[PDB]
């Protein structure tokens, strides 16, 4: 399974 | 007995054919189990034992959070574009994450991000901070640290929602994992001038690590010999090289030697 | 700069060749950057049919491999070869597999 937090820059 | 589960993301500005906008593939122990790209928008299966998953929810789920990948992923080329004062044209955008359980019960983690092929931001998990390439990498670091929060929630995934699912990945494709099939070997020659090369190759094993090399007279050749680097066959098996240049004379002397977890001892082998 | 990675190219058969065989010829692509790529299996310089592509995936160093492959029989006289483009490259190079 996938991690549901965004990374944003 | 040790894993990882790693989960391989890629975004670029301008698509090719066969190079989606977004690509995202996760595979478990080397080997592909889940994938989602732009195009089918949707997450399927990359190997049979993932028909156990038993969440149900599992795969709306996580297509969900890929379409969120998906959109925030042309976000960041963006801020990217514009940080770096690029023009617009073809840019990459890429991303590796996953953990791994060590043969001591172990846990790691990893977080790294790269743009155009370099490194540009990672996640060190322990100290809860970020290794930035740039300058420009440091603005997000900054971004990043101030706010106090992506750091922490990034290193709970790892350290466990990762691994708990690691665990039940293992355990549903143990058949898959276990198994293992002894490599295919030949070996050929063809003589130049007056210098006789001998080529070893060995043919889908499994798993992955192998020994090959070449003996004169039970003599490890280590200095002369040519050993290619492990590569995919279409079924989850893997290939290897080993070649060494005699004298045509000294041929009866010279011997390849394989070792693998399917043999149980050496397998010994001559043109 | 933005990385230019040129790839490094192996061709194989699944197993040890026998002229007559059914088998499967890979071509293994590695080590480039971008991702834009053109991959292509001849036999005497035509395509082959049902070629198949696995899963892009990266290394640490970022840069791409694909496999690419195809069932095959292989022959005393047919030469087969892996064709790519990537603009790493001055113009497309060709891979032939040794028997």
């Amino acid at each position: 399974a996938e991690a549901i937090i965004v990374a944003m820059v | 007995e040790p894993h990882s589960v790693r989960y391989f993301h890629t975004a670029v500005s301008e698509p090719s054919p066969g190079v989606p906008q977004f690509v995202s593939v996760g595979y478990l122990d080397g080997e592909a189990f889940v994938y989602y790209d732009s195009e089918t928008r949707r997450k399927e299966p990359r190997a049979d034992w993932t028909s156990a998953i038993d969440d149900q929810q599992y795969w709306e789920r996580n297509t969900r959070i890929s379409q969120n990948n998906e959109q925030i992923y042309r976000v960041n080329l963006e801020t990217l574009r514009e940080r770096y004062n690029q023009s617009r044209g073809s840019h990459t955008w890429q991303r590796m994450y996953g953990c791994d359980l060590l043969e001591d019960g172990s846990v790691r983690g990893f977080d790294q991000y790269g743009y155009e092929g370099r490194d540009f931001i990672a996640l060190d998990k322990d100290t809860r901070t970020f290794t930035a390439a740039d300058a420009g990498a440091q603005i997000t670091k900054g971004k990043w640290e101030e706010e106090g929060t992506f750091a922490e929630t990034m290193k709970y995934y790892l350290e466990n929602t990762c691994i708990e699912w690691l665990r039940k990945y293992v355990s549903y494709g143990k058949d898959v994992l276990e198994r293992r099939e002894r490599p295919e070997v030949r070996v050929s020659g063809m003589e130049a001038d007056k210098t006789l090369t001998l080529s070893c190759r060995a043919h889908g094993f499994y798993p992955r690590p192998i020994s090959i090399g070449w003996l004169k007279d039970g003599v490890v050749q280590e200095q002369e010999t040519q050993r290619g680097s492990t590569v995919p066959n279409s079924d989850g098996t893997y290939h290897i090289w080993a070649t060494i240049d005699v004298l045509p004379g000294d041929r009866g002397k010279y011997q390849c030697r394989v070792e693998h977890a399917s043999l149980p001892q050496p397998g010994l082998f001559s043109w | 700069g933005q990385a230019k990675a040129a790839p490094k190219v192996q061709v194989y058969s699944r197993h040890p060749a026998t002229a007559g065989t059914e088998n499967i010829l890979n071509c293994y692509v590695e080590g480039f950057h971008p991702p834009k790529i053109d991959i292509a299996l001849l036999k005497n310089g035509e395509p082959m049919k049902d070629v198949k592509y696995n899963d892009m995936s990266f290394g640490d160093d970022w840069t791409f491999q694909r496999l690419v492959y195809a069932p095959f029989t292989p022959t005393k006289s047919d030469v087969y070869t892996c064709r790519v483009d990537h603009e790493a490259f001055t113009e497309p190079q060709s891979f032939r597999w040794e028997p």
